């Protein structure tokens, strides 16, 4: 009975809208026992079969919907959405294609088509298709919200204030009406959303894994309350998607093996495969455990592994980010469950305990924004693995070539012994600064960069071009090791101008707004003697932020861009600015960390949302609080000062020089003990009988 | 990892 069973479909629709999955899977499977040949049952149940994870059973219903109507669009667009979850890319595109080749006005194939394009690094392409999809369907939250990501990464700013005005009027409706918004927990720090609107997108996404860890029908686990069966040491589990070349390992490498073997037994639960990096074999080998747990796709089964392994505090490096499998935080396999370090927001989840951060990232007043508890470090949360990874920088010199310490800069290992062998190197007194004068040695290492030439040998020494590091040796130019030759690094390399301020932001391109864009031609135009350099991050965005800036009164040759770099030649060429101009929307994160290391201050201004905090907390570490800006007018009086005072300048970079490394910013070992305190902390208060309550002191 | 949409159909 097609009539019968169409009615139950319809109800089964009825019940998916209102978030009663269970029910719908049930009438579904009714309508299926009534009408067996029912294409749509077949493939309505796929979709909220693939909602629960149940994957490769959704592929079975959806091919089963197609035998029976070859012709089906939405069976194939629904099919490409599970494949695209099982990474089959091809697989998904081919669907989709199929789909739009059937039903040229499919609004929502489009759509996920479009978002093929967006994680291809296509975004032309992807707004192109997502414009298509509003014009068929001009309410469709998805597609405008997935296109004004697309939009920002790229810095369109076209219609902007009605733009943001929509955004925030479609989540307002979403959660009005009980359903997912379309707004990802991840870029939510971006948009105008009141702090209450945030942390329930967040609580929201955090529900859909229950969705996956529903169906498991697993009890509830059973948890150590003291430390007897680990003799005395605390077991603390480490879990991310990104143990290998990603910047969570730039920031924590060291983390694991500097913690105290008395005291701590470390585990690290890696959910990406090995990616061959030393950074993967650095973390495999100093954890006292390592577990990958991408090879247990099962999210029950890897959360009794996590059990079963006796972990008193489960850390999630991922919150809402890609590789995230917060389904197993969802079992509680830990009685401690805390955020750290991977995601700038709150996790809004049930299964979360506490968020690691700090008074200056998120001051008490702000709890609201949370759904964890607070738990601070005592100065930032944050932290680096530079002085480790680049130790090449904690020293440099620099050539007169007429005294600026950022024009044409050496770093080395082996760079004293070199400066050792010349005999008519001066210093300048800050540690302090060599200064290598015009003589032969300099002009045979400036003719190097000129003619384009990889490297050149002095005395014996390995003098390298610094942007051919990757032709000298691809691991130095990673990050994976230490460079073993005297690096040259110039203005020049990247087309800066020798006698004027240099402004940088290496960030992303999509933590811009025009707010910021504003801000910083208010400083250009205030220094006449200045540009801004920034990178194609990604190139697209170049044109945009030029046509703005040109539009605010800033000729084209005060912007200056350059490529995405390696990272070691990145966080190198960052000794080349004067001053970095950090972006209130969202910070640099481990961008503020590479800019510091190098030498050079940052201005920043710090906003509500922990995302726009963090860079303030890195510079309150440091010891520079003069960087930190209460309002816009102080950012830019700011920086126009450090642009027009030059001996300000000096003094300045000089703190910033000396402090990174007499403060506790960089400092591992120091950090490693204040984060066990703080675990012990966590343990004590739960062992006591304690819920979770803010560590704020 | 950009969310897709699915299709209901009635
Ligand atoms: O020219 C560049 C610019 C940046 N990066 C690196 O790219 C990553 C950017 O990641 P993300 O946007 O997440 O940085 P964050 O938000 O933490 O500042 C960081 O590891 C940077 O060190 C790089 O290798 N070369």
């Amino acid at each position: 009975c097609p009539t019968h069973a169409d009615s139950l479909n319809n109800l089964a629709n009825i019940k998916r809208e209102q978030g009663n999955i269970e029910e719908a899977v049930r009438l579904y499977r009714k309508a299926l026992e009534v009408f067996p040949e029912f294409a749509a049952a077949h493939s309505n149940l796929a979709s909220v079969l693939q909602q629960q994870g149940k994957l490769q059973e959704a592929l079975m219903h959806y091919k089963e919907a197609i035998r029976i109507s070859p012709t089906f669009a939405d069976a194939y667009s629904n099919m490409g959405n599970t494949l695209k979850e099982m990474q089959d890319v091809q697989g998904a595109l081919q669907c989709y294609t199929r789909a739009i080749q059937i039903n040229p006005a499919f609004a929502d194939a489009h759509s996920n088509l479009a978002s093929i394009h967006k994680d291809s690094g296509n975004i032309p392409e992807a707004i192109a298709s997502y414009r298509t999809a509003l014009k068929l369907k001009p309410d469709f939250p998805d597609a405008y919200c997935n296109l004004a990501h697309c939009l920002q990464i790229v810095c369109d700013w076209t219609d902007y204030d009605e733009r943001m005005k929509k955004l925030v009027s479609i989540v307002a409706d979403q959660l009005e009406k009980n359903r997912l918004p379309s707004v990802h927990p991840h870029h939510s720090m971006l948009y105008p959303l009141s702090h209450g609107f945030r942390k329930a997108i967040a609580e929201r996404h955090g529900n859909l894994c229950l969705d996956k860890i529903n169906v498991l029908h697993k009890p509830p686990y059973e948890h150590p309350k003291d430390l007897k069966l680990s003799d005395g040491r605390l077991r603390v589990g480490y879990v991310s998607s990104d143990f290998g070349n990603h910047p969570t390992s730039h920031l924590m490498q060291s983390i694991p093996g500097m913690h105290n073997p008395d005291k701590f037994e470390v585990f690290c639960y890696a959910l990406s495969p090995d990616d061959g990096t030393n950074f993967r074999v650095k973390v495999m080998a100093e954890a006292n455990h390592f577990i990958d747990l991408s090879q247990i796709p099962c999210n029950g089964k890897a959360a009794d592994r996590i059990h079963q392994d006796g972990i008193h505090i489960l850390v999630n490096m991922n919150g809402y980010t890609k590789g995230a499998r917060n389904e197993l935080f969802a079992l509680r396999p830990a009685p401690i469950q805390a955020m750290w370090l991977g995601y700038p927001g709150t996790s809004g989840a049930l299964f979360m305990d506490y968020i690691i951060t700090d008074q200056e990232t998120s001051p008490a007043e702000v709890a609201e924004q949370y759904s964890e508890k607070l738990a601070y470090m005592p100065h930032t949360f944050f932290i680096g693995d530079h002085a480790n990874m680049f130790p090449h920088l904690k020293k440099k010199a620099v050539i007169d070539f007429k005294i600026y310490d950022n024009r044409i800069v050496l770093n080395g290992i082996d760079l004293k012994a070199f400066l050792d062998s010349l005999p008519d190197v001066k210093i300048v007194k800050m540690l302090n600064m060599p200064v290598i004068p015009m003589n032969t040695i300099a002009e045979a290492v400036i003719e190097m960069i000129n003619r384009g030439q990889i490297q050149i040998t002095i005395n014996g020494f390995s003098i390298s071009n610094g942007l051919a590091t990757t032709q000298i040796n691809n691991k130095a130019a990673t990050g994976e090791e230490v460079p073993r030759t005297i690096i040259v690094t110039t203005r020049s390399q990247y087309g800066l101008p020798e006698d004027a301020i240099v402004y940088c932001n290496f960030n992303q391109l999509y933590k811009i707004d025009p707010s910021t864009l504003q801000m910083w031609a208010n400083i250009l135009k205030r220094v006449p003697n200045s540009v801004l350099w920034l990178l194609r991050f990604p190139a697209v965005g170049e044109p945009n932020i030029q046509q703005y800036a040109q539009n605010m009164g800033l000729p084209q040759n005060r912007i200056i861009f350059s490529p995405v770099a390696p990272k070691e030649e990145h966080v190198r060429r960052g000794q080349l600015a004067d001053v970095c101009l950090d972006t209130p929307l969202c910070n640099g994160h481990t961008t503020g960390m590479d800019v510091l290391w190098a030498g050079t201050p940052m201005v920043t201004m710090p906003g509500e949302t922990l995302a726009s905090r963090v860079a303030a907390s890195q510079l309150t570490c440091l010891g520079c609080l003069e960087l930190i800006a209460k309002n816009r007018q102080e950012y830019e009086d700011i920086a126009v000062k450090l642009g027009t005072d030059l001996e300000y300048l000096k003094k300045v970079r000089g703190k910033v020089w000396k402090q990174r490394i007499s403060s506790p910013l960089f400092n591992t070992k120091q950090y490693t003990m204040e984060l066990e305190r703080l675990y012990l902390q966590m343990w004590e208060h739960y062992a006591a009988g304690n819920k979770p309550d803010h560590m704020i002191k | 990892e950009t969310g897709t949409t699915n299709t209901a159909t009635t």
